[PDB]
């Protein structure tokens, strides 16, 4: 694995989820949203390019190894464990999960 | 035996032809420079956006940029009826740059043709790092290969009443060198890359047809358009060169008119061949929506 | 490839050591072409050879 | 393009189990199929992937060698075959697709896993 430190692992709205990486991974990150007992849905592939049927509130950015997913105003579909991913190097390494209460 | 003398009088419109070629070459120079420069800039900015931007595209643009850039020296020499006003060192340098870059650009086309098929089949579970590494390795190899084939011609290129710079090949191999070199240029330039272009675009068309999701977004015609454009650019020029070789070996009986025809044909087809570098950006970059979006961003 | 400046228009850009066709081109001076019995191939002969020059001047 | 999982159940540790991700639509050899497991009350962890064109598998370190992934292209479907079951394995196994289209190629981007199943629950009692 190429480690990633995803923080914070609990959250509550201006929601920012910052994901650091152990090595430079260049725009192969992904974010997700798995509703409990339901398969993940892609939100952001690459590093800032949203997948189709993903609202405009979602916003990606790359700041070196400090990737971040942004949700300017939180919606009740956003209560899920978002998982930071990197695919730049394999193994594909997932974060620690960002529960949003 | 008997000796027949064919007086070959000066052809009327030689001056006009050279002026016309300079007139076309300026257009080649402007369009090629502009197209390649903007492609390189957009390519650099696309990496920033987080795109998987092909190394090959950047390289192709650079190679075309150099070929197009060596045009003015040729134009200056051509106006003076192929007379050379520059130095020997200048002659060598201009030729080497022209040759290396021209072979390199063609080779990058060949790489891209293969890369399309590989991207659909093989590279889809391959790490991002690994594919970038493969592109980089290939990029170095193409430059090296291009350099290797270009070198011998420059070595024997030496400035020779009226001044001309025309390659003087070794005494006991003058013939061999001339003919040999041009044929290598023809095969590596056109026969080998056209074959690759045809095969991996036929395969691409078949694959897209087998798919149903792909074919909605990807035109069937455009794939074959790539193949046909390549054919059109290169085949006349190589035919003209071959005809010249045949006339020298006199499998085409001499006529003053034949010489005039060859002179005109070589020159016109040379323009057509040099149009290849201009047309290279359009096929691989301009078609893609993604490039257009990036180009719009770059422009502003 | 080589630009046409680097390979100026001549009847032949090389020379060799029955019937002759004599080309008086205003480009690359006086040139010779000579039949070969090899395949009926015809290539240029040296235009500095002495008995060649005498024949050219004579004709 | 629809993915439906068939498998799951209760299987004792040290066992084996097979799951199928039936695919209806897309050519499955022009896309790579990945499996991602969410362990109960714990994070996601990548499991396996395959490019069926050359049978080019790739597994995560945790499940490396001890899991196998095999695909059929005749009818679009991917099979995750497990071995050496443990409490580690207990999770809801989702099948995901990383898709590809060759309309773009030269000005491509790094795609994620976009078409996701609904998953079968595997329990290691």
């Amino acid at each position: 694995d190429i480690q990633m430190t995803q923080s914070p692992s609990s959250l509550s709205d201006r929601v920012t989820i910052t994901c650091r990486a152990s090595q430079s991974v260049s725009s192969a990150v992904a974010w997700y949203q798995q509703k409990p007992g339901k398969a993940p849905k892609l939100l952001i592939y690459s590093a800032s390019s949203l997948y189709s049927g993903v609202p405009s509130r979602f916003s990606g950015s790359r700041s070196g190894t400090d990737f971040t997913l942004t949700i300017s105003s939180l919606q009740p579909e956003d209560f899920a464990t978002y998982y930071c991913q990197q695919s730049y190097y394999y193994p594909i390494t997932f974060g620690q999960g960002t529960k949003v209460e | 035996i008997v000796v027949d003398t064919v007086m070959c009088p000066n052809m009327p419109n030689k001056s006009v032809l050279l002026y016309t070629l300079s007139f076309i070459y300026i257009f080649i120079f402007v369009i090629g420079m502009i197209a390649n420069s903007v492609v390189v800039w957009v390519n650099i900015q696309a990496k920033t956006t987080g795109y998987d931007t092909h190394c090959y595209i950047l390289n192709l643009a650079i190679a075309d940029l150099w070929v197009v850039l060596t045009i003015p020296v040729w134009v200056v020499s051509l106006v003076q009826h192929n007379q050379w006003p520059m130095g020997e060192l200048t002659c060598k340098v201009t030729h080497l740059i022209f040759s290396i870059n021209l072979f390199g650009s063609i080779f990058f086309l060949t790489c891209m043709s293969v890369d399309r098929y590989l991207s659909i089949t093989y590279f889809t579970n391959t790490p991002s790092s690994r594919k970038k590494m493969v592109r980089r390795v290939v990029c170095i190899l193409v430059w090296l290969l291009a350099f290797c084939v270009s070198l011998p011609d420059t070595y024997y290129l030496k400035t020779v009443n009226e001044t001309y710079c025309r390659s003087f090949y070794p005494e006991h191999s003058i013939k061999e060198w001339l003919i040999g070199m041009e044929l290598v240029s023809v095969v590596l330039g056109f026969a080998v890359p056209f074959s690759i272009i045809a095969v991996f675009y036929f395969l691409l068309a078949r694959a897209i047809s087998a798919s149903s999701d792909q074919e909605k977004h990807s035109s069937r015609k455009i794939i074959f358009s790539y193949v046909v454009v390549f054919l059109v650019c290169w085949l006349p020029y190589h035919v003209a060169v071959l005809l010249d070789i045949f006339s020298i070996l006199h499998y085409i009986p001499f006529t003053c008119r034949l010489e005039h025809a060859l002179f005109t044909a070589l020159h016109v087809t040379q323009c057509l061949s040099l149009v290849h570098c201009c047309v290279n950006p359009v096929l691989y970059s301009f078609i893609n929506r993604n490039y257009r979006y990036e180009l719009m961003k770059a422009f502003i | 490839l080589r630009h046409q400046s680097l390979s100026y228009r001549c009847p032949c850009r090389f020379f060799e050591s029955k019937h002759l066709k004599i080309l008086n081109t205003p480009n690359c001076a006086l040139q010779i072409v000579a039949r070969l019995k090899n395949n009926n191939r015809q290539v240029c002969i040296d235009p500095k050879l002495k008995w060649i020059q005498e024949y050219l001047e004579k004709a | 393009v629809q993915l439906v999982e068939s498998g799951g159940g209760l299987v004792q540790p040290g066992g084996s189990l097979r799951l199928s991700c039936a695919a209806s639509g897309f050519n499955i050899s022009s896309s790579s199929i990945h499996w991602v497991r969410q362990a109960p009350g714990k994070g996601l962890e990548w499991v396996a992937s395959i490019s069926p064109s050359y049978g080019y598998t790739s597994y995560a370190d945790s499940v490396k060698g001890r899991f196998t992934i095999s695909a059929d292209t005749s009818k679009n479907t991917a099979y995750l075959q497990m071995n050496s079951l443990r409490a580690e394995d207990t999770a809801v196994y989702y099948c995901a697709r990383v898709s590809y289209w060759d309309w773009t190629w030269g000005w491509s981007k790094y795609e994620g896993m976009d078409y996701w199943g609904q998953g079968t629950l595997v329990t290691v009692s």
